[PDB]
RNA sequence: UUGACCUCAAAUCAGGUAGGACUACGCGCUGAACUUAAGCAUAUCAAUAAGCGCAGGAAAAGAAAAUAACCAUGAUUCCCUCAGUAACGGCGAGUGAAGCGGGAAAAGCUCAAAUUUGAAAUCUGGCAACAUUUCUUUUGUUGUCCGAGUUGUAAUUUCAAGAAGCUGCUUUGAGUGUAGACGAUCGGUCUAAGUUCCUUGGAACAGGACGUCAGAGAGGGUGAGAACCCCGUCUUUGGUCGAUUGGAUAUGCCAUAUAAAGCGCUUUCGAAGAGUCGAGUUGUUUGGGAAUGCAGCUCUAAAUGGGUGGUAAAUUUCAUCUAA
RNA sequence: UGAAAGUGAAUGCAGGUGGGAACGCCCUUGUGGCGUGCACCAUCGACCGACCCGGAAUGGAAGGGUUUGAGU
RNA sequence: GUGAAGAGUUUCU
C-alpha cells in the first residue's frame, strides 16, 4: 500500500532518489522501444537478438482449429482411465483389454515417451508416433485409428 | 472411406442419407415462359454494338479477336466465352 | 529507454483510451436485473417451460466434433419423421431451423427421438376448455412448469470400456497406414496427371 | 363550339404535415493538427478533436448471395475466449481483426415477379346515421355519392417454398358477474414502550436507581450522547379506480358455427429484383497483404446463372449461399 | 523442433566422471580413512527436432556427422 | 447524333 512505499521515506530528500546531475527529466532517450537499431542496439543485440528482420512464410487467414492436436505421452496413458478401470485391468490377466480413447481425454496425437506396463491395452487416437506404436505393440496392446 | 483423419475419403463413417431438394438451388434454370419472354425481347430490341462487332468477327472466323473483344467488353473470360457461344448459336440459327 | 530485464513493452495505449474505459461496477445489478427479468417471464408464461426444447448437434471442426451441444431448432425432415407440422411446432414450443439439414441418419434419429420424448411428456391444454380436441389432453389439472433440461439432457456419447483384441488389430500398422494414406492423398493429383498422359500420349500408337 | 384524355398552373379552396430545441447513449457525412517515430515526409495520433445532417427510449443490426472443410454449424446483438494471434507497418515507431467454443437473450417474417378475368373482389374523401372513449377532447362501423386505380388496387404464393390439379382427409370469436393476484391504491392504519426519582447543568437528551417495548436498538428533531418526548423504523389486513373473458369452469354464458387450414399417391411445373453484378482505373479506408469495404469515371452482363471458399491467371471438379 | 510440409524425446539404476549436504561403519584424534551418495557446477555420452550426408512412383526404415535448438 | 465522298470484312480524314 501507500504507507509502505518508498515515497514516504524519500520525503525530505530533494532529488527524490533520481540524482542531482541527471535528474528525472522527461523521456531522454525517446519513447517506448524506439532506437533499437541506432542507440539502443547495444541492449537489443545482447538481450533481444533476432528482433529486427523477416523470417518464414506468411499464411493469410490462419485458423488454429484444423491445426488443433494436443499430444500425450505413453507414461500417462494409464492415467486417463478411472481408478476402478486401473484396478480391474492393470497388472491382471483378462480376456478383454481396456480401451483408452485419447481423443475423448482431449488429445490428438499419442507420443512415445516413458515405459508401459506389460498388460495389453487398446489405444484409440487420430495420430500416433512410430516409437509410441512400437512400444504399445511390445506391451501387447494395439493402436486403432479414429476420426 | 478409410475412417481416418487423413486420406482422400477421410472422416468418421456414418450412415449417409439423401438430402432433400432445396428450392433455392433451383435458381439459374431456364423456364419456358422466361425463355419465351427473352426471345420476344430479342425480337423487339436488337443487339448491342459490341455484340454486333463480335458477330462480325465470328462470321470472319477471327476466333482470337472475338475472344479478346468479348473479354475486354464483358470483363472476365468466362463471361466472354459464354457470350461468344450465344452469339455463335444466333449466327448459326440465322444461317 | 529500454534498459531493464524482461520482454519488450507492447502497450496499446497511444489513443484516448481513458475516454472509453469500461467499468463493471454494475455487474451485481445486471445479474439481479436479469434474474428478476427471467423470473417475471417464468411467471408470465407459466405453466409453459422457460426454455424451449433444443436439438442435439455436433459442433463443426475437428477440435469440437467429438462433443455434443444444443442446436437452434429441429429440421423439417426431423419434424416430418416425428409427425409434427412446422406450423404447429412453433405453437407447441418446438423451434424450427430451415437452414440445418440431416446429412446422417444418426443425427436424424437422435433428434426425432428428442421430439418423441418431448411429445410424450407434453401436456397440451385444449383451446376450448372442457372440450379436448385431437392431440390435446384432459388431465391438465396437475400441469406445472418443469425444466426441459432435466427431461431431455444433452448427452455425450459413451466410450467403450473394454473389448477383445482381434488379430486384424494386432496386424494393423497405425503409423505406416497414416504415412501411406497421407502420401497417397498428397500425390493423388500427380498420379492422375500421369494416368492422363499414359492414356493420351499412348493413344498415338494407334495410327 | 363542346366534351374526353394527358401535361402544367392558381386559390387566405377542404383536411393535414415539416422546420426549432435537447445530443449522455445512436446512425452518417466532412475532417485536422499538436504528439510519437529521440530529426522527418509514409506511418502514428485517428478512420479522433472541431464542423454539418438525422432519431428513439434505446438507436443501429438482423433472419445468410453466412461460416466452414467438420460426425459439420446455422437470424441479429452483447460478454468471456480466440488474441496482442493471423496479418499490416521507412516490416522502423507502431497497428491489429475473424471462424470455432462457453454464456445472456432468443421470434420470425413481408413484398415485386402468376389471368380474379364468370365479373377491382381494393382504397381515400364528402354527406348522413349508429356506436366508442384515459376523453363531450379518443377511436371506429354502416349507407350513399364522388374520387384513386386496369400505365394494376385486392386474394393464394416469397424458394424454408408454392401454384394447377388428382386425392382421402377433419371441424369454431365475443359482451357481463363472483374467489385469488395486479398498476395504482389510501378513509391510512391495532401498527410498542418512562418523559418516574437523585446529582451536575441555563437547558438532561449526561451520570446513577428503579422499570418497559423490541418483526421496531435505521435515521432525524427537540435548550448537551434520547429505542420508550415527537416524526419516524419493523410487522401488518382492509376500503376504492382501472385491467377485471388479464387469467380460473372467468361462471350466468352473448353465439361464435357451415366454410376453412392440416398430413398424404401422382405428375405439369415452378414467374425469383440490371447501369445491377462483374471487369479496369483513380482516390480513400481496412489486419485484409498482385484492392477489405466505400466512392468517381469507362466497359458492361448471365440462367443450373451468379456470389463466396482471404496469392494474381487459365482449365476441370467440389462445398455453401441465393445479391442488386 | 523447423520457414514449412512434417516429425516428435529410456541401450543402462533415466547413464558415466570430479567436487559435493546429510547419514551409516571403523581408525584413534586426526585438516583421518570406508560406503553410498540430495542440491548445484564442470565434463564424457545417450534420446527428440532441424541441417549436412552416404542412402541400402511413393516411404526414409537401419548407418552416420566437423554441426545446430529458447529441447528429453 | 444524321447523311455524302475519299484510304491502301473494316475506322482515319
Amino acid at each position: 500500500p501507500t504507507h509502505t512505499s518508498k515515497t514516504r521515506k524519500l520525503r525530505g530528500h530533494v532529488s527524490a532518489g533520481h540524482g542531482r546531475i541527471g535528474k528525472h527529466r522527461k523521456h531522454p532517450g525517446g519513447r517506448g522501444k524506439a532506437g533499437g537499431l541506432q542507440h539502443l542496439r547495444s541492449h537489443f543485440d545482447k538481450y533481444h537478438p533476432g528482433y529486427f528482420g523477416k523470417v518464414g512464410m506468411r499464411r493469410f487467414h490462419l485458423m488454429k482449429n484444423p491445426l488443433w492436436r494436443p499430444t500425450v505421452n505413453l507414461d500417462r496413458l494409464w492415467t486417463l482411465v478411472p481408478n476402478e478401470t486401473r484396478e480391474k485391468y492393470l497388472g491382471k490377466n483378462t480376456e478383454v483389454a481396456p480401451v483408452i480413447n485419447v481423443l475423448q481425454s482431449g488429445y490428438g496425437k499419442v507420443l512415445g515417451k516413458g515405459r508401459l506396463p506389460d498388460t495389453p491395452v487398446i489405444i484409440q487416437t487420430r495420430y500416433v508416433s512410430r516409437r509410441a506404436e512400437e512400444k504399445i505393440k511390445q506391451a501387447g496392446g494395439v493402436v486403432e485409428l479414429i476420426a | 472411406a478409410p475412417g481416418l483423419v487423413v486420406g482422400l475419403n477421410k472422416g468418421k463413417t456414418l450412415t449417409k442419407r439423401q438430402l432433400p431438394e432445396r428450392p433455392s438451388r433451383r435458381k439459374g434454370h431456364l423456364s419456358k415462359r422466361t425463355a419465351f419472354v427473352r426471345s420476344i425481347v430479342r425480337e423487339v430490341a436488337g443487339f448491342a454494338p459490341y455484340e454486333r462487332r463480335v458477330m462480325e468477327l465470328i462470321r470472319n472466323s477471327q476466333d482470337k479477336r472475338a475472344r479478346k473483344l468479348a473479354k475486354k467488353r464483358l470483363g472476365t473470360l468466362k463471361r466472354a466465352k459464354g457470350k461468344i457461344e450465344e452469339l455463335t448459336s444466333v449466327i448459326q440459327s440465322s444461317r | 529507454a529500454i534498459h531493464v530485464k524482461g520482454q519488450l513493452p507492447n502497450a496499446h495505449f497511444h489513443k484516448d483510451w481513458q475516454r472509453y474505459v469500461k467499468t463493471w461496477f454494475n455487474q451485481p445489478g445486471r445479474k439481479l436485473r436479469r434474474r428478476q427479468a427471467r423470473q417475471t417471464k417464468a411467471a408470465k408464461i407459466a405453466p409453459r417451460p422457460v426454455e424451449a426444447i433444443r436439438p442435439a448437434v455436433k459442433p463443426p471442426t475437428i477440435r469440437y466434433n467429438m462433443k455434443v451441444r444444443a442446436g437452434r431448432g429441429f429440421t423439417l425432415e426431423e419434424l416430418k419423421a416425428a409427425g409434427v407440422s412446422r406450423r404447429v411446432a412453433s405453437t407447441i414450443g418446438i423451434p424450427v431451423d430451415h437452414r440445418r439439414r440431416n446429412r446422417s441418419e444418426e443425427s436424424l434419429q437422435r433428434n426425432v427421438e428428442r421430439i418423441k420424448v418431448y411429445l410424450a411428456h407434453l401436456i397440451v391444454f385444449p383451446r376450448k376448455a372442457g372440450q379436448p380436441k385431437k392431440g390435446d389432453a384432459t388431465d391438465v389439472s396437475g400441469a406445472e412448469q418443469t425444466d426441459v433440461a432435466a427431461v431431455l439432457p444433452i448427452t455425450q456419447e459413451a466410450v467403450e470400456e473394454a473389448k477383445p483384441i482381434t488379430e486384424e488389430a494386432k496386424n494393423f500398422n497405425a503409423f505406416s497406414t497414416l504415412s501411406n494414406e497421407r502420401a497417397y492423398a498428397r500425390y493423388a493429383g500427380a498420379r492422375a496427371a500421369f494416368q492422363k498422359k499414359r492414356a493420351e500420349e499412348a493413344e498415338a500408337k494407334k495410327k
